[PDB]
């Protein structure tokens, strides 16, 4: 107990519901903010960003 | 990144055509408090890394 690295949920459900168009609150891995989800195509993202 | 236990005399011994000698640079076969551990990988025919 209390050693180790097997720890418990503890968090919030991480919901694929990414619901764009509608001012919404995040918690995007890590950093806060409030915004408005608008999908595009890109391809600037690399596989650790 | 664990708790081993390092040798006053540890060596690496290499896999393709090893040494004389067995490649010993800790003893601590019990699986110790470990912090993390993870596996990465990189190019095998790579000159130089960073
Ligand atoms: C990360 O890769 C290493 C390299 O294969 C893994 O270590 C192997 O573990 C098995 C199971 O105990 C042994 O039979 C091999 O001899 C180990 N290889 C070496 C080079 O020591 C390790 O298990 C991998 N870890 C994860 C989390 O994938
Ligand atoms: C305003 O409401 C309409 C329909 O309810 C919606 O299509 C539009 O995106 C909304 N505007 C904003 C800025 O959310
Ligand atoms: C290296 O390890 C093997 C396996 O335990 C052992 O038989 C051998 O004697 C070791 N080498 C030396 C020089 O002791
Ligand atoms: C990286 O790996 C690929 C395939 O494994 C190979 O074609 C390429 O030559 C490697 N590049 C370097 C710089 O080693």
């Amino acid at each position: 107990i209390n050693s180790g690295t097997t720890c418990s949920n503890d968090l919030l459900y991480s919901n694929t519901e990414v619901s764009t168009g509608v001012c919404v609150n995040y918690d995007l891995y890590g950093i806060t903010g409030q915004g408005i989800f608008k999908e595009v195509s890109a391809a600037y993202y690399n596989n650790w960003q | 990144a664990c708790q081993y236990t390092m040798c006053e005399y540890p060596h690496t011994v290499c896999k393709s055509k090893g040494s004389i000698r067995n490649e010993s640079w800790h003893i601590d076969s019990s699986e110790p408090l470990c912090l993390f551990k993870k596996n990465f990988t990189y190019n095998v025919s790579a000159d130089w890394l960073y």
